């Protein structure tokens, strides 16, 4: 859905969150993950999902400056 | 226009249980009209946080 920057990585260049109303990694695989799970209407409803990039490991700066060159590459 | 304060709360409270359960209904496809019990069993024991 999202994809913005914030301060809480040091050395990855991406992690995850989720929403602020949204069952987290764990809840979510344990609450699926177990017998009589009634999946049919409450497994279609949960687990948000969003994203972040640090812009400090140097992957990331050279995977925009080559963007900023080619706009429809392939790699 | 009255401001009828008593009123105007029971109907935020009555629009708001509706379109509730109709976004409820909707994302559950499922008729609204047979989904008022859990609603009515969660509001029911509704404590100071709920």
């Amino acid at each position: 859905e999202k994809v913005t920057i914030s301060n809480r990585l040091v050395s990855s260049p991406c992690c995850i969150v989720t929403s602020t109303y949204g069952w987290t990694a764990n809840m979510e695989r344990i609450m699926k993950a177990q017998a009589l799970r009634d999946n049919s209407t409450m497994g279609y409803m949960m687990a948000k999902k969003h994203l972040e990039i640090n812009p400090d490991h140097p992957i990331v700066e050279t995977l925009r400056q080559k963007a900023e060159a080619d706009k429809n590459d392939k790699a | 226009v009255e401001e009828k304060c008593a009123l105007m709360e029971q109907v935020a409270h009555q629009t708001i249980v509706m379109q509730f359960i109709l976004e409820l209904a909707k994302s559950l496809k499922v008729d609204p009209r047979a989904c008022f019990r859990q609603f009515f069993t969660k509001i029911k024991t509704a404590d100071r946080q709920y």
